């Protein structure tokens, strides 16, 4: 089965930086473009970041710009992603999310791990 | 943006009832080549966002025969035949035709009062 486990969340004062992992399993990871999704408290949905499988970023909001990067580790099947300066608005759960050929969009998505923005 | 606005917000149901949510696009998804790129996930309590259908009509693999999905251009609906406990959750739709990637306004599907 195909498995996104995601880590690196918790606790970050106003104006830190996070670093999130994605593991993945059950399929063959350096193949599959991937993206980041957060969840805001009120269950809205955004697009973080977008990753070709050749580690090639291809997505970030203009918002997001110059304080968040997207990375892979292929070999240790590894999906990365960085935020600095984080706001009070960067508070969210994160998923990993693979894109799908077919779909053109997101087929699996992890369990998501929490950024809790502090003052 | 392309905004996708989901109606009913809320939906209470009762187990066996057959419903229909719908996602309304801000902007037409047949105004490039790729022609309504329009999916939809459910994102059970306490569980991650699952792919239901994408492109408007197609049923991911394990998605149940109760699940169908139509329209074009603007305005699709996904509709569900006999509500089970499973399909209880929040529907989000999502566009793939325009950049960025958006996702909808969402439907709660939950049980009645
Ligand atoms: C996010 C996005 C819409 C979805 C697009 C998508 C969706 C699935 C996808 O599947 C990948 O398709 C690759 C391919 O086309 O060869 C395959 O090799 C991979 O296995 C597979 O993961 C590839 C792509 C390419 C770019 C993505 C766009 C970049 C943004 O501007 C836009 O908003
Ligand atoms: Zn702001
Ligand atoms: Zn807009
Ligand atoms: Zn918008």
């Amino acid at each position: 089965q195909v498995q996104l486990q995601e880590s690196g969340g918790g606790l970050v004062n106003l104006g830190g930086s996070m670093t999130l992992s994605c593991v993945a399993s059950g399929f063959t990871f350096n193949t599959y473009y991937m993206s980041w999704v957060r969840q805001t408290p009120e269950k809205t949905l955004e697009l973080v970041a977008a990753i070709n499988s050749d580690g090639e970023p291809i997505y970030y909001p203009d918002t997001l710009k110059g304080r968040v990067t997207i990375s892979r580790d292929n070999a240790k099947k590894t999906l990365y992603l960085q935020m600095s300066s984080l706001n009070f608005e960067d508070t969210a759960l994160y998923y990993c999310a693979r894109l799908n050929y077919a779909v053109y969009g997101m087929d699996y998505w992890g369990q998501g791990t929490t950024v809790t923005v502090s003052s | 943006d392309i905004e996708l606005t989901q109606s009913p917000p809320s939906l209470p149901v009762s187990l066996g009832d057959q419903v229909s949510i719908s996602c309304r696009s801000s902007q037409s998804l047949v105004s490039n080549n790729r022609r309504n790129y329009l999916h939809w996930y459910l994102q059970k309590p306490g569980q991650s966002p699952k792919l239901v259908i994408y492109k408007v009509s197609n049923r991911f693999s394990g998605v149940p025969d109760r699940f169908s999905g139509s329209g074009s251009g603007t305005d699709f609906t996904l509709k569900i035949s006999r509500v089970a406990a499973e399909d209880l959750g929040l529907y989000f739709c999502s566009q793939s035709s325009h950049v960025p990637l958006t996702f909808g306004s969402g439907t709660k599907l939950e049980i009645k009062r």
